[PDB]
RNA sequence: GUAGGGGAGCGUUCAGUCCGCGGAGAAGCCAUACCGGAAGGAGUGGUGGAGCCGACUGAAGUGCGGAUGCCGGCAUGAGUAACGAUAAAAGAAGUGAGAAUCUUCUUCGCCGUAAGGACAAGGGUUCCUGGGGAAGGGUCGUCCGCCCAGGGAAAGUCGG
RNA sequence: GCGAGAGCUAACUUCCGUAGCCGAGAGGGAAACAACCCAGACCAUCAGCUAAGGUCCCUAAAUGAUCGCUCAGUGGUUAA
RNA sequence: AAAGGUGAAAAGAACCCCGGGAGGGGAGUGAAAGAGAACCUGAAACCGUGGACUUACAAGCAGUCAUGGCACCUUAUGCG
């Protein structure tokens, strides 16, 4: 052990399994039913399913997938036909603004406000219940 | 007019959104191309259905 | 010179918040509803703080008065005749010694007995 | 009880317009590929349209040569693929469903000669 | 025990002394079942990375739940209502990481005292070429009146 | 509540007297209920006695004892 | 109008992986990358992911008291 900077710099923390797709312009309520049937099966069908499901947020969050198994079976040296997604969640984001509405209280109302809010990541890793 | 009259908690409002989750594909893998293509139709890798139809 | 609020109000409100636990919603989380909710809270503390000793009270007598019934006579014919001798000053909680040992409570029946005919 | 024979999706008269563009690109290529109802729709109006043509009289043809507008399109169902069907009890046009579509994520499909 | 009066005090910034603590880590933040009659105050554990408790005295921009209070941030209404004229569109072909929407072909419907054409005022490179794909475009986008760069505008007689 | 006026010897009325409560009063009773009945909460107690009120079951406490009444659910709506 | 902060020092991330990209995962530099250019800390509202105990005859200012079940033992086997 030692103390606070010792651990610190005898260990340089990893992330197995993980990758994170920031900024996504998209909003993340959204993103949350795609990734919800993805979670907890073989990443083989993880990536059949979203080849096939009809929402567009499929697409970024199947883009992510491969990069959190690419990550795990290169940098990890994991074994893909032990891969499963154990986690993927989705949230935050810098809701975006230009704010070229500026706003005198009145005559536009209150309209837009394109949520940045996408902030997708999964994680992988093996199974090995058998 | 008619308006809500307070906000709606998170626990009613998720409840409410109790139905919303998403049927996942019953899929099923193409006895040509080996690949999972979606029943009653066309797998989308070879082009077989019954036989060989679109061109990809 | 000022003094700006600054980690004075956070304490306090942190203070008042952590009070909050298995608080519903609302109440457990945010600041100002937990803490209106813990002066309804206060009322609601001293006053049964003063009102359970009237609960164990009711619930003592009824047990006693049960035993007294399973052996012929009640809390009024009971308390009467047991006080009725100088014997028993004996009182409080009685009702455990109705409840957990039987042949006592027999005995103090009988007494109550014999200190009515 | 809303209830009858016929399914329209825009109006009187562009139902018709259309379902005769539709017949003419089909027997134009052979197989097009269009939205999946479009093309069930597109189905038997198309085929009643291929057993005018058969019987081959100069009636027959005139009668095509109203929904059919191009001069070149009547002639090749009239002339190569009426007659082509003979012993045809009638009725080829199949439908082959592909699969969904990314922009109005609406399934497609392709209706074939 | 309400206005109201009286008494003791808690906490916060600054200042002067006093005592000191800190890279083997300050304040701040995080949790916490201990202490005190209350304001409150410590114990240790996690964050942090350059400073800071304790005591006495003095000075205050010194203590917030309210004011349809102020700046900000984030919720609810909800994946709702809408996507800005009911002049319909269709197939093939092309390109591309990806096309209902960009390009081409072939048809279709619409204006046609216009919904065509030319100027004035006003706008200010929006024009053309080659790119580009963040935002802007009510979806998409390979596309654009958006972004980048380069080019382009010629007068003795027209208008001054 | 009492003692008067205005009022209709009406008003959860209005205006003076007069005690008490509320106001600024929590606790028990009156199903609920500012004022009414009992009682003015310094703090702790899984101890005891009582007040108004109650002692068939919701609820603690006699389904008490003796002499009547009332058969109407009177009780638990008013009068000539 | 609002608008400040990598690091002591640019050593500001060669190279490799998924991806058109954005973005991230390694490697490396660094005391630290628990500093990575949406670069000091990073509260709260607010959105999620996992877990523990729980909930589909119950009328609810969300609390309060009393007991039982269950789970956990760093101010912490007790008045928890
Ligand atoms: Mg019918
Ligand atoms: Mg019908
Ligand atoms: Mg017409
Ligand atoms: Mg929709
Ligand atoms: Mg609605
Ligand atoms: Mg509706
Ligand atoms: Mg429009
Ligand atoms: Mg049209
Ligand atoms: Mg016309
Ligand atoms: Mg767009
Ligand atoms: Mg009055
Ligand atoms: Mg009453
Ligand atoms: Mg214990």
């Amino acid at each position: 052990f030692r103390n606070k900077k010792q651990r610190k710099q005898q260990v340089k923390l990893r992330k197995p399994g993980f990758a994170v797709a920031k900024y996504v312009r998209m909003s993340p309520r959204k993103v949350r039913l795609v990734v919800d049937v993805i979670r907890g099966k073989s990443v083989q069908d993880a990536e059949d399913l979203l080849r096939f499901i009809p929402r567009s947020a499929s697409e970024p969050v199947a883009k992510v997938l491969n990069s959190a198994k690419a990550n795990a079976l290169h940098n990890d040296e994991m074994l893909e036909d032990r891969l499963f997604v154990k986690e993927a969640y989705v949230d935050a984001g810098p809701t975006l603004k230009r704010l070229i509405p500026r706003v005198p209280r009145a005559r536009g109302s209150a309209n837009i406000i394109k949520k940045r809010t996408s902030h997708i990541t999964i994680i992988v890793a093996e199974k090995g219940n058998k | 007019h008619p308006v809500p009259k307070k906000k709606t908690s998170k626990s009613k409002r998720d409840m409410r959104r109790s139905h919303h989750a998403l049927t996942a594909p019953n899929l099923t893998e193409c006895p040509q191309c080996h690949g999972k293509k979606l029943s009653h139709h066309i797998c989308p890798n070879c082009g077989y259905y019954d036989g060989r139809q679109v061109l990809a | 010179p000022r003094a700006k609020t600054g980690i004075v109000r956070r304490r306090r409100h942190k203070k008042v918040l952590k009070r909050a636990k298995g608080f519903w919603g609302s109440r457990s989380k945010q600041y100002r509803n937990a803490f209106q909710t813990l002066l309804n809270a206060a009322t609601y503390e001293y006053r049964d703080r003063r009102n359970k000793k009237r609960d164990f009270r009711r619930l003592w007598i009824q047990r006693i008065n049960a035993g007294a019934r399973l052996h012929g006579m009640n809390y009024s014919t009971f308390i009467n005749g047991l006080k009725r001798a100088n014997i028993d000053l004996n009182r409080k909680v009685l009702a455990d010694i109705a409840a957990r040992e039987p042949e006592a409570f027999k005995a103090l029946v009988d007494a109550s007995r014999n200190a009515r005919q | 009880h809303g209830k009858a024979g016929r399914k329209l999706n825009r109006n009187s008269s562009a139902r018709v317009a259309l379902a005769r563009a539709q017949a003419t690109a089909l027997l134009r290529e052979g197989r097009i590929q269009t939205t999946l109802t479009k093309a069930k729709e597109l189905r038997p109006f198309v085929e009643q349209l291929i057993t005018t043509a058969k019987g081959g009289d100069l009636h027959s043809r005139r009668l095509v040569a109203q929904d059919i507008h191009d001069k070149d399109v009547v002639r090749k169902v009239m002339d190569e693929v009426a007659p082509k069907y003979a012993e045809r009890p009638g009725g080829y046009t199949r439908i082959l469903r592909v699969g969904t579509r990314r922009g109005d994520g609406v399934t497609m499909a392709l209706i074939e000669l």
